[PDB]
């Protein structure tokens, strides 16, 4: 509960709402800019440090043999911890398309501070998901192996009922489940019955072998159900098992920001409870070894702005960690494009 | 004339009132008359049916976002966008000129009662521009843009007997009464998300309406429309984004061919044209997926400085207006070189140049009478 204000470099202009926060051994990077990317910087990605409240977005580079890839805008971000590497998903690219690739992206080489990526174009072999926005992945382990849980966002309308009076029109997916295996990148989709809405823009958590799924917009009926679910897997010798509960103490929020405060306990902190209702209360979710749950915390302190601004959005940082944006007044004498601050919990 | 609704209705009842039998007619008898000529009034069939257009004939002025989902939990987007369906417009822009395409086919010693597949040439054009706004109160400091997509007939000919014949051509192209806007934004030409997202549906439906027929009566009879679509009014600004290329201040220069500055001054007039759109598509391509695995800085040499997805086919060609324009201040600027004579004294200092400027504006002034200016009018 520690709010503080950040000043930033000359080029603000490459923050956009849906951006991405990679947190690689204590060094963070920003991915996903505004626009293609411009040819001061032809990776598009960036060292993102901030010291004294001053913030220094430096050009990143890459390797010999990785796949130059576009910024996308609301990707599916997971953190496969088996060297230490992140996988995207999907996102929405600068012309509007929706991308189907998985981004594999590692370190080849950081030496003296000065940090060189690669990225790798992984595709999807079998029942592959379509393409689409604002989903969720998670890597999951059990008996020594792993695999990559999927649950669908939202998306545009089947290649077949694409008409220009509302080509940009989009639907929730089919509330499958894909498990995805990385060591030969092959897609399996399960149907549960418990599930029954399209879900986007929730949160994800990974209790190493049981994921949890909480809150979410329903697209198909303009609500935000509170329904938490807990999904059990287990991979046995031939083709993997899954299960779906669901648990009380439920929680209605849609595009929240998830950060690790402690091991095996984490913060929740503000989406939207509503279209009109921001979130301003945080919830600190207690995990467990078989057993979660969540709780409201106090509330930490807002200013003028983020308290009478409209809209927010931003990602963690890795270390317990917040970044949030705030549109800021135009009806002024000619304020900024954006505000920042940073939140903390120690 | 530019009245308004109410100014003619002070007009038309002045009128009536003093000379007793009316001249102008009510304002309801001139809206009947108005929906004639806005697009969506008349049947039109294609052949076959354009895959993703609709079939409907009573579409008129269409919301331009396209039903863009524009909730908080999504992007925030808050421009306005107006526009037409493309056929609903090119086959109004037909209708109205019935006439001077018949009147053609007349003076061309051709049977009037004929259906051949006509083709039509359609200029297409876009350019900014911003600075729309106005301090209604009194407040400064708050700029706005905007953006118009228009499009042009230009040229109509059908294929009597052994050869083509120019139906119908234009008189004056490049002019402001016959260039039509088809739809028009409230957004910064360069916001290149929202560009795409309203811009995308009208290349949906310009790719779709380019391998079919349009069936439609043109004065009694019917008779079959093709078209052909040459995108060649965009500015440089715009021409070197949307296509793709690194910005004008890129070390590769000519948006038709692969040159660097520093090599088209020594191979001074030799070259060709050889960028075209598909081109420049797989090469962002090879841009993208880096299957040599070789470094950026020579991968971009090999691409020729392509580093965007491209996603309006464009014909490449040079302006006009803005290449003299552009040639004028080019030669002004050697000018006011040419006073300093630094080619017997190098490397003077910026102040012997706004010294040098002042001489040569007072100096036209004096002789000429030409009005100092720091943005040059054609
Ligand atoms: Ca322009
Ligand atoms: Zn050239």
């Amino acid at each position: 509960m520690s709010l503080q204000m950040v000043t930033v470099g000359h080029n603000i202009a490459l923050i956009q709402p849906g951006f991405s926060l990679m947190n690689f051994d204590g060094q963070v990077f920003f991915f996903g800019q505004k626009g293609w990317p411009k040819r001061s910087c032809p990776t598009g990605v960036f060292h993102f440090d901030i010291k004294q409240n001053h913030l220094k977005l430096k050009p990143a580079i890459f390797s010999k043999d990785s796949c130059y890839l576009p910024p996308l805008r609301y990707p599916a971000t997971c953190s496969y911890k088996g060297k230490h590497q992140y996988i995207i998903h999907g996102g929405k690219t600068p012309n509007n398309e929706l991308s189907d690739k998985i981004y594999i992206m590692s370190v080849a080489c950081k030496n003296n501070k000065k940090v060189t990526f690669r990225c790798t174009e992984k595709d999807l072999v079998g029942d592959v998901p379509e393409p689409r926005y604002g989903h969720s992945i998670d890597v999951v382990y059990s008996r020594g192996k792993s695999m990559g849980v999927l649950f669908g966002g939202r998306s545009y309308m089947p290649s077949t009922q694409r008409t220009t009076e509302k080509w940009n029109s989009v639907a929730d997916c089919l509330p499958h489940v894909f498990l995805i295996d990385f060591e030969f990148g092959c897609a399996t989709s399960y149907i549960l019955p418990e599930l029954q809405d399209g879900l986007s823009f929730h949160v994800s958590i990974a209790r190493n072998d049981t994921v949890y799924i909480l809150g979410g917009h329903s697209l198909a009926s303009n609500i935000r159900p509170a329904n938490l679910y807990r999904i059990r897997v287990d991979l046995p010798l031939g083709t993997p098992a899954v299960n779906c509960t669901v648990l009380p103490g439920g929680i209605s929020v849609s595009s929240a920001i998830l950060t690790q405060t402690n091991n095996d306990e984490f913060v929740i902190v503000g989406g939207y409870q509503l279209e009109n209702q921001k979130r301003m209360v945080c919830s600190l979710v207690s995990l467990g070894d078989n057993t979660i749950e969540i709780s409201e915390m106090e509330t930490p302190d807002w200013t003028s702005d983020i308290k009478h601004s409209k809209i927010w959005f931003g990602s963690n940082m890795g270390n317990g960690t917040i970044f949030l944006g705030i549109p800021g007044d135009n009806k002024q004498a000619m304020s900024e494009a954006f505000y920042f601050y940073t939140l903390r919990c120690s | 004339t530019f009245l308004s609704c109410s100014q003619y209705h002070k007009m038309y009842r002045t009128v009536k009132a003093i000379t007793g039998r009316q001249i102008f007619q009510p304002l309801h008898a001139l809206r009947n008359a108005e929906k004639v000529l806005l697009p969506g009034y008349h049947p039109f069939e294609w052949q076959p049916p354009l895959k993703n257009v609709s079939s409907r004939t009573d579409v008129g002025i269409i919301d331009g976002l396209s039903g863009l989902a524009s909730s908080v939990d999504e992007y925030p987007v808050d421009t306005i966008a107006k526009r037409f369906r493309y056929d609903s417009a090119l086959v109004s822009a037909l209708m109205d000129m019935e006439e001077d395409i018949l009147e053609g086919m007349r003076s061309q010693d051709l049977d009037d009662y004929l259906n051949g597949p006509f083709t039509v040439v359609v200029k297409e054009s876009c350019d900014g521009m911003g600075d729309v706004s106005e301090k209604h109160g009194s407040g400064p400091a708050v700029p706005e843009k905007a953006v118009r997509f228009s499009f042009t007939v230009m040229r109509i000919t059908i294929e009597h007997g052994s050869q083509n014949v120019k139906v119908f051509e234009e008189p004056k192209p490049n002019s402001e009464l016959c260039c039509k806007p088809l739809c028009l934004m409230l957004a910064d030409e360069s916001d290149h998300e929202t560009l795409t997202a309203i811009l995308s549906p009208l290349i949906a439906e310009r790719e779709a309406m380019k391998s079919s027929e349009l069936t439609l009566e043109m004065g009694g009879i019917p008779r079959t429309f093709k078209f052909i679509f040459r995108g060649t009014g965009y500015d440089e600004k715009l021409v070197r984004e949307v296509e793709g290329l690194e910005a004008s201040g890129s070390v590769y220069i000519c948006t038709l061919c692969d040159t660097t500055r520093l090599e088209a001054s020594q191979n001074l007039v030799f070259h060709s044209i050889t960028r075209s759109h598909a081109e420049n598509l797989q090469r962002y391509e090879v841009w993208r997926s880096n299957p040599y695995h070789e470094s950026v800085e020579e991968l971009r040499d090999r691409v020729k400085g392509v580093s965007a997805k491209p996603f309006i086919e464009t014909v490449p060609s040079i302006d006009a207006l803005h290449c003299d324009i552009g040639n004028a201040a080019e030669f002004y600027k050697i000018f006011q070189l040419e006073i300093g004579e630094v080619y017997k004294h190098p490397n003077a200092s910026k102040e012997e140049r706004k010294r040098w400027q002042a001489t040569l504006d007072k100096h036209l002034r004096k002789r000429m009478n030409l009005k100092p200016i720091m943005r040059m009018n054609g």
